[PDB]
């Protein structure tokens, strides 16, 4: 399925993902397009920060959902 | 919005077990997080006045309603020995 990701500058990119994909997998896909290493990424969706071990389905992230990429501080 | 309003007021939302997650304020939540993380005097934290100085002029009516809740989402509240109110980003958002 297709989801949207708001990048660090606020522009939106498109990812091709599956409900069974882990957040870790999604961050890897973001790296391929944005050049940001997974260990420097945090994903925010529906007022929550997404944990790497869980899946997109776990957060009920659906078709055309919009995730938010933020840069890790520490 | 006054400093006393942000720091005193109790939470009005139920436990996160009984709430359904909503994306309505993700945009504002991210902007608030990024400011406190990178754009304040100290990384990962901001005083009440700093946050107000940054956002009070830019919030709409609906955003004002949930602003304190979003702040409590992102940060823990602290009072220094000098009496300054400081909001520090939770480790999950750092």
């Amino acid at each position: 399925m297709q989801i949207f990701v708001k990048t660090l500058t606020g522009k939106t990119i498109t990812l091709e993902v599956e409900p069974s994909d882990t957040i870790e997998n999604v961050k890897a896909k973001i790296q391929d397009k944005e050049g940001i290493p997974p260990d420097q990424q945090r994903l925010i969706f529906a007022g929550r920060q997404l944990e790497d071990g869980r899946t997109l389905s776990d957060y009920n992230i659906q078709k055309e959902s919009t995730l938010h990429l933020v840069l890790r501080l520490r | 919005m006054l400093p006393e309003r942000l720091e005193s007021e109790s939470g009005h939302l139920r436990e996160a077990s009984a709430l359904l997650p909503t994306t309505e304020h993700d945009d504002l939540l991210v902007e608030m997080r990024n400011f406190i993380a990178f754009q304040a005097h100290t990384d990962g934290q901001a005083s009440t006045r700093e946050i107000l100085q940054e956002f009070e002029s830019k919030l709409s009516a609906s955003q004002s309603c949930v602003f304190r809740e979003l702040l409590r989402n992102l940060c823990t509240f602290h009072r220094t020995s000098g009496g300054e109110g400081i909001w520090k980003l939770k480790p999950e958002y750092c």
